[PDB]
């Protein structure tokens, strides 16, 4: 699937046309993106946690809590298993996340989550042949404090490369948990990507 | 095929009145790289929307044409920090020496990522003109700039950075120390041996990891024994690195330190002493 979560919020368009414009490719309503644009601005998420599904998250959340970062979670997580979906909201309790993205294109029982006072969104999409650069969400998040990515354990060599490639192309750091030789800092050794 | 039907199609969408269609056409121009798109994106470097400027700047570095340098050079002074980053990133991807002095100015930017990427860009260009300004960026308050400046100073490999990087092995952040150690390893100066030896006693398991690999790159023998106690490191990879870094600094000094570890060594220190004394 593809779905993000949101904390209870409190007090929160401005001078920002290009940012909400980039949300329009994936976000549906024009005010849909407009509300999820203010998602990234207020808390100023400074860390993106990338994972798959569970003890991996407490490692990266510790690693997100390892640089004074107000992190934002992202992971695959496909099917149901008690809690999980229910514990999505507890990530904000346990780890103190500012938002959690979960990657079920249909069904999309988002009202299972937003019933208990947790704002949510909807789909986005995966592999695409250079129609719309999805990766620039890192750039909009970068302007909203995103100083580093943090890759939890278990990410495939593609998701590791994709997140490390996103670390290069957007001036973001990435923290691991190839991940043990010089490739742990490939985005810094090679700040500019290649062929 | 890289048919020009899609090429000139996105090209005409750069003057579209929709922001989304503009930068999404600029991104396709970068992924296509057809050089018939240099001038249209240079005009898009001043689009009223920053993302179209960001995407066109990035796409100009994706095509890799000399005609984008001076436009991106002016795009370094853009009002939007992301466009400043994208232009500094693209200039590093083009790597033309015209961008050195502008990126040296971008080393004095306000976005700690533009200065970070200007450092990384100046490292890719490798112009020795950028050495002294990068040394000033070893004092930038942002650690990612100090670290990117250190990485760029090591990629340039100019000896002028050795002692600035030597004093950067005592920086409060462990990532810039990771870079200063990796940098001094690439530069391979005998001056850095003693400070990297002291960096082997660092609290960070990554600074010890780099300082071990650095001294393996330097190939100096004053760090043979400091690498032996590094073979008793609590971090697994610092141990394996010192095993790699000692096979580099070959000779009898490492051999005589192996026969005393094939005899009286324990743990991982004995593990590689026998394997080295096997494969001399
Ligand atoms: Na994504």
């Amino acid at each position: 699937a593809f779905l993000i979560v949101k904390g209870p919020s409190e007090k929160d368009n401005e001078q920002d046309p290009s940012a909400i414009a980039f949300l329009k490719q994936f976000a549906r309503n024009h005010e849909k993106a407009e509300r999820f644009f203010e998602l990234l601005v207020r808390e100023g998420v400074e860390a993106i946690i990338i994972a798959r599904g569970e003890r991996e998250i407490e490692q990266a959340a510790k690693l997100a809590r390892e640089k004074g970062f107000e992190a934002l979670a992202f992971l695959a997580e496909y099917e149901r298993r008690d809690r999980q979906f229910d514990d999505i909201i507890e990530y904000f309790e346990r780890y103190g996340f500012k938002a959690v993205i979960v990657a079920k294109e249909l069904k999309q029982a988002a009202q299972k989550i937003e019933e208990k006072g947790f704002k949510a969104l909807a789909f986005s999409g995966r592999i695409d042949q250079e129609n719309h650069n999805i990766n620039d969400i890192f750039e909009l998040l970068q302007r909203q404090g995103l100083r580093a990515i943090i890759a939890a354990t278990g990410l495939s060599e593609r998701e590791l490369s994709w997140a490390q490639r996103a670390a290069q192309q957007y001036g973001l750091d990435i923290i691991f948990a190839f991940d043990e030789q010089d490739n742990r800092f490939k985005h810094f050794l090679e700040p500019i990507r290649r062929q | 095929h890289t048919d020009p039907e899609k090429v000139e199609m996105y090209i005409k969408n750069l003057q579209d009145d929709s922001t989304t269609v503009r930068f999404n056409a600029a991104y396709a121009l970068g992924k296509i790289g057809d050089e018939r798109a240099v001038e249209p994106l240079i005009k898009a470097l001043k689009d009223e929307d920053w993302l179209v400027r960001f995407s066109a700047a990035r796409a100009l570095g994706e095509i890799g044409d000399e005609r984008a340098v001076e436009p991106l050079i002016k795009a370094l002074k853009d009002e939007d920090s992301s466009v400043r980053f994208s232009a500094a990133y693209a200039l590093g991807k083009i790597g033309d020496e015209r961008a050195v002095e502008p990126l040296i100015k971008a080393l004095k930017d306000e976005d700690p990522r533009v200065r970070r990427i200007a450092a990384g860009a100046l490292g890719e260009i490798g112009d020795e003109r950028a050495v002294e300004p990068l040394i000033k960026a070893l004092k930038d308050e942002d650690p990612y700039v100090r670290m990117a400046a250190a990485y760029a100073l090591g990629k340039i490999g100019d000896e002028r950075a050795v002692e600035p990087l030597i004093k950067a092995l005592k920086d409060e952040d462990g990532y810039v120390r990771r870079a200063a150690a990796y940098a001094l390893g690439k530069i391979g100066d005998e001056r850095a041996v003693e400070p990297l030896i002291k960096a082997l006693k660092d609290e960070d398991e990554n600074v010890r990891l780099a300082a071990a690999q650095a001294l393996g790159k330097i190939g100096d023998e004053r760090a043979v024994e400091p690498l032996i106690k590094a073979l008793k490191d609590e971090d697994r990879y610092v141990r394996l690195t010192a095993a790699r870094a000692l096979g580099k600094i070959g000779g009898e000094r490492v051999r005589a330190a192996m026969e005393k570890l094939a005899e009286t060594g324990t743990g991982f220190a004995r593990k590689v002493a026998v394997n080295y004394l096997e494969t001399h």
